[PDB]
């Protein structure tokens, strides 16, 4: 139930992710289902305060490409808008979890 | 890249160019080298600006002739996005030629989009920034402050600056958008106005609206700088005509006619004033009128006319002034019993359509006014007031539009038409009398642009059908042609909606707009759309009454609440100020992912320039088709005279003008070939009128989507939307949606 | 005033029988009423107070303008035209002239308007009018 | 503030009505902070204001507000206000420091 803050899960997956070396590398897969998100504050301060913490974060969409996932996903990964995934069917779900095993 | 097009080296900006460019790009060359008028419906999405823009500039730079370029937008809004991708090309032209070229280019505006000074800024309305600027920068200040140092008179210094520096010294070489120009200007202290109006005759390209070559008003000056042997490009021409409409109207209400009264007795009492201290300053304007010196003659460069010339400069006539009207006193009682005339032909109960013609006969044998004083208002009147020297302006505005209805509708007597309804709005109860001297001929304003420009390139992103314009506008094309973009997949698509989820048929007529069960059907399709919708929507509406009562009365059901659950809701207020706050709101709710739906007018000031690319767009829900109002007597006067000269039938042009709206409408959603957004129509109407449609949004339209209920396109919406989530395949798209280099220099090598 | 007439006293709202009487005389606000009352006897003078000229029932008309002063003035316009009536096919195209010859006949109205040189613009038009 | 018209034949609240004109003044100093200058891009002010002088047919009345039998405004256009308001303060409230 609830409206889902996409800032909120970024804020604590921050968090989270503060304490980890710098060897290990610092990853985000966000399952997001809902097509738009509230959140308590800006978001774009948040995205730009993971890329320089050098977290790089992958969405799996269910509904429909959303701008913000597809800009968070970008800066994350240097350009690339390929970590933005939006499945086909169920199979193809199966698929992209399947790719998110390997490094 | 660099291209050849036969002798023609074009640098375009971008490593890759779409094919329906290029050929836009040869029809264009093919056009100049002709040197005749042409219609080319170039697509949206696809890069309409930024080719127009290499083409002419590549064209004016390497052939020996170095023609001029004039480019005419609608909107402000486009004017400054044609200056930033004409700045794109020109950085890009640098960067590969390795140095900067003898280049100018500006874009003019009025002065309140271009001042400076901090004291007359926050005035809401132009008319009075200008009428300061005068006060200011007549000349008559600087003067009277340099005789008298002591003066209470100021000056601005962004005016005064100028004189220290020369024409060509205002600004370096380049291309100067408003914003680069405004903080340049904010930074050396000048005036950007003054910059731009100076350095018309120097720029290679000067981009500004329809208003400054079609409005007599302000054309006159802009004018007379630009080269005859220019190009001239038309961007978004497809409602010019209007602007036409708009350059040759005038609507005078009593309160008008009352505060006209105010004026002359103001002007009476200051001819009084004046020439109890000193007549020296008549008796020359007297003099001067008696040797048949004009406005031009008396006026210096620097200042402008009090009334601003209504007619077209070819129109206006070069003898001296009748005599009756020479005299200021006599001039004064000339206006007075004018203006007592318009206040008795305003007391009527009946709606009268009278011809200038029969207007003029009867003021003749009620006031004893004949057309030729009536021809030399304006300029009268201007220098009247300029001789007067007078401090106030405020209480002459008035003053001015009796001016313009007197010089308008004395020169012009055919395709003009004078309207006196006794009801300005028939909710009033007081009857509110109206007077409208409307243009019913629109080729007359648009006539000299074609007379003295011998290429003129009309161009709109869904410009539709191309022959109607030849017909509408007297003008011959040598060529017209729209493109069909190559897509790899379906990029936009487009349905027709013609019955809500209950099987109801919904419509937008403007009587059954209180029905309770098309709104049902409309407020479910806008609470399921903004259920399927990712980032952005916006809602387009007939009329703005139409729109207030439906969300009203929405909002009364709770038809919204739901919508807020969802998306954040932003309206098309009638004030400027807050619609750009409004649009501005949209714009940072779409990109933080928050959604939001934006309502607004598919004829207001919303439709007009503002695009809405990738998550802006992303939905366009058309409630119904944008008809204009039927009953109102000024269009179906002109609905008339399109029957009787150029047997135009009065619903065939209806449906051209409501279907050419919404066509930019809907072309305000796609930038580029990897922006989608669906193209929902809900309407009844729309399923017969799928010819009528711009041919690449008809390309896109499929037979099975011309009569869809509600769910069936929000399943297709649905699938639309989960089909291009996926990325598209390069190797789909690598030579056929866009090209490269070597995949033009293959098709060139395949042409011949 | 605008709405009722200080003749007879009564306002337009009850009494919807006064109209604009006007005299070209002396321009008043007298209704039908008052100058089926008073001059169908005969001539007399302005009911108004501060003016008594003498004036004829017959001579009565409506105005067709709000202000007083512009009627007054198109209808000494009239007065004037009618036998100044010179076009530009009298003066055969003399273009210069013919503007001379509005200057004039426009400062003789102006002058009949205002009266300050009434006696002498009055014989002149006497004068022309017999010609 | 939620949006439904006002109409004078409900009582209302004669404690929390005392604010009201207030309120009013609330929205007016929302004005306050929610007016700035924008980019030329969006700039629907510029459009209209790029021809000073144009003086051409008035549009009619669906192309304005809604009037009264008296001629006074009908109200509906302070609801889009509201709402419009409402959300300008919601993105407007994003912008901290947070
Ligand atoms: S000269 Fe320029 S800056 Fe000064 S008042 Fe006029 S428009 Fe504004
Ligand atoms: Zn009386
Ligand atoms: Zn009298």
């Amino acid at each position: 139930k609830g409206n889902p803050s996409l800032q909120n899960a970024l804020e604590m997956a921050r968090g989270l992710l503060l304490p980890v070396p710098a060897h290990c590398t610092r990853e985000v897969l966000i399952v997001f289902g809902s097509l738009s998100t509230t959140d308590p504050g800006d978001i774009h301060q948040t995205i730009d305060s993971l890329v320089s913490e050098k977290i790089r974060v992958k969405v799996l969409g269910l509904s429909a490409q959303v701008a913000i996932c597809k800009e968070l996903c970008k800066a994350t990964n240097y350009g690339d808008e390929s970590f933005y995934k939006i499945l086909l069917d169920e199979t193809h779900l199966k698929e992209l979890f399947n790719e998110a095993v390997t490094p | 890249m660099k291209f050849y097009i036969d002798d023609l080296p074009v640098l375009f900006p971008y490593p890759k160019i779409y094919p329906e460019q290029y050929n836009y790009m040869c029809d264009i060359k093919k056009t100049l080298d002709v040197g005749g008028n042409s219609i080319l419906e170039m697509p949206s999405g696809t890069g309409k600006t930024v080719s127009l823009l290499s083409l002419t500039i590549a064209y004016q730079m390497h052939y020996p002739e170095h023609r001029k370029i004039i480019y005419c937008s609608r909107t402000m809004s486009e004017i400054e996005k044609a200056l930033v991708e004409l700045e794109n090309l020109m950085d890009y032209r640098t960067k590969e030629l390795g140095y900067q070229e003898d280049f100018r280019g500006l874009g003019l505006t009025s002065r309140k989009n271009l001042c400076l000074h901090p004291e007359v800024s926050k005035e809401r309305k132009g008319t009075v920034v200008d009428e300061k600027c005068r006060r200011m920068t007549n000349g008559q200040a600087k003067r009277k402050l340099e005789e008298d140092p002591e003066a209470n008179v100021e000056l601005c210094e962004y005016h005064e600056n100028l004189y220290n520096i020369e024409v060509e010294d205002y600004l370096p070489k380049g291309v100067f958008s408003f914003e680069k120009l405004l903080k340049y200007c904010e930074e050396k202290t000048l005036c950007p106005y003054f910059i731009v109006r100076r350095m018309i005759s120097l720029c290679n390209i000067i981009i500004y609206s329809y208003h400054y070559l079609l409005d007599p008003k302000i054309a006159e000056r802009v004018s007379n700088e630009v080269s005859k042997d220019s190009i001239v490009i038309f961007d978004e021409a497809h409602n010019i005509d209007n602007v036409c409409i708009e350059s040759l109207s005038l609507d005078l209400t009593t309160d008008a006619l009352r505060r006209a009264t105010r004026g002359a007795n103001a002007l009476d009492e200051r001819i009084s004033e004046v020439r109890k201290v000193d007549s020296q300053k008549l008796q020359d304007e007297y003099e001067k009128l008696v040797q048949g010196l004009h406005s031009a003659d008396i006026l210096t460069d620097q200042e402008e006319p009090f009334v601003e010339t209504p007619v077209l400069p070819q129109d206006l006539l070069t003898e001296a002034i009748p005599g009756n009207i020479r005299r200021a006193e006599h001039f004064v009682s000339f206006l007075k019993r004018l203006i007592e005339y318009l206040k008795t032909r305003m007391k009527v109960l009946h709606v009268i359509s009278e011809t200038p013609k029969s207007f003029l006969q009867h003021l003749k044998q009620l006031t004893f006014i004949e057309r030729k004083p009536l021809r030399f208002c304006s300029e009268r009147l201007s220098l009247l007031v300029r001789t007067l020297e007078v401090t106030e302006v405020e209480d002459f505005t008035a003053l001015k539009d009796i001016a313009t209805f007197a010089t308008l509708i004395s020169t012009y007597e055919e395709g003009f038409l004078l309207i006196i309804e006794p009801y300005e709005i028939e909710n009033a109860a007081v009857p509110n009398p109206i007077m409208r001297f409307t243009c019913l001929d629109a080729s007359i304003a648009i006539k000299p642009v074609f007379e003295r420009f011998s290429s003129v390139i009309i161009t709109s992103g869904t410009i539709s059908p191309l022959d109607m314009y030849p017909r509408m506008l007297n003008f011959k094309t040598v060529l017209q042609k729209s493109y069909a973009m190559t897509l790899a997949k379906k990029s936009f698509l487009p349905m027709i909606i013609t019955k809500g989820s209950d099987q109801v048929a919904i419509s937008s007529r403007f009587e059954i707009r209180n029905d309770p069960s098309i709104v049902r059907n409309y407020g479910s399709m806008l609470v399921e759309f903004a259920k399927i919708t990712p980032d952005g929507m916006v809602v387009f509406f007939p009329s703005y009454l139409y729109m207030e009562s439906i969300v009203s009365m929405w909002q009364t059901m709770g038809i919204l609440d739901e919508v807020w659950k969802h998306k954040l809701i932003l309206v098309e207020t009638p004030d400027a100020q807050e619609t750009s706050l409004a649009l501005e709101t949209y714009r940072k709710a779409c990109s933080n992912g928050r959604g939001a739906i934006l309502l607004s007018v598919a004829r207001g000031k919303v439709s007009e320039g503002i695009d809405f690319d990738h998550q802006y767009g992303r939905t366009v829900l058309m409630i119904g088709i944008p008809f204009q109002y039927t009953e109102s007597r000024i269009l179906k006067a002109r609905l008339e005279f399109m029957r009787e000269n150029y047997r135009i039938r009065e619903n065939d042009f209806l449906s051209f003008d409501a279907m050419r709206h919404a066509a930019q409408c809907l072309g305000r959603v796609l930038r580029g070939k990897d922006d989608y957004g669906v193209m929902v129509l809900a309407d009844r109407r729309f399923s017969r009128k799928r010819s009528q449609l711009p041919k690449w949004i008809a390309q896109g339209l499929s037979d099975a989507d011309l009569n869809l209920s509600t769910d069936m396109a929000i399943s297709n919406t649905k699938q639309f939307l989960r089909t291009m989530a996926q990325p598209t395949d390069p190797k789909d798209q690598e030579g056929v949606s866009v090209w490269s280099y070597e995949d033009l220099i293959k098709h060139q090598n395949s042409r011949k | 005033n605008k709405d009722m007439c200080p003749i007879c006293k009564t306002d337009r709202y009850l009494s919807p029988d006064v109209k604009f009487l006007v005299n070209p005389e002396c321009y008043h606000r007298i209704c039908e009423s008052c100058v089926d009352r008073i001059f169908s006897l005969g001539p007399a003078q302005c009911p108004y107070k501060g003016c008594d000229k003498i004036l004829r029932k017959n001579k009565f008309k409506t105005q067709i303008f709000d202000d007083v002063e512009v009627e007054k003035e198109v209808d000494i316009r009239k007065r004037v035209f009618n036998v100044f009536n010179k076009t530009i096919d009298d003066f055969n195209g003399d273009l210069v002239e013919y503007n001379k010859y509005l200057e004039e006949v426009e400062d003789i109205i102006y002058k009949l308007d205002h009266g300050i040189d009434v006696a002498k613009t009055e014989e002149k038009l006497r004068t022309y009018e017999e010609l | 503030l939620r949006g439904e018209k006002i109409m004078q034949n409900d009582r209302g609240d004669v404690i929390i009505d005392r604010y009201l004109t207030l309120d009013q003044e609330f929205d007016r100093k929302d004005d306050d902070m929610l007016l700035h200058p924008v980019k030329k891009i969006i700039d629907l002010d510029g459009n209209i204001q790029d021809d000073p002088v144009v003086r051409g047919n008035r549009p009619d009345f669906t192309m304005q507000p809604g009037v009264d039998i008296n001629g006074n405004s009908d109200g509906t256009v302070d609801i889009l206000k509201g709402m419009n308001r409402l959300s300008e303060k919601m993105i407007m409230a994003l912008k901290n420091e947070y």
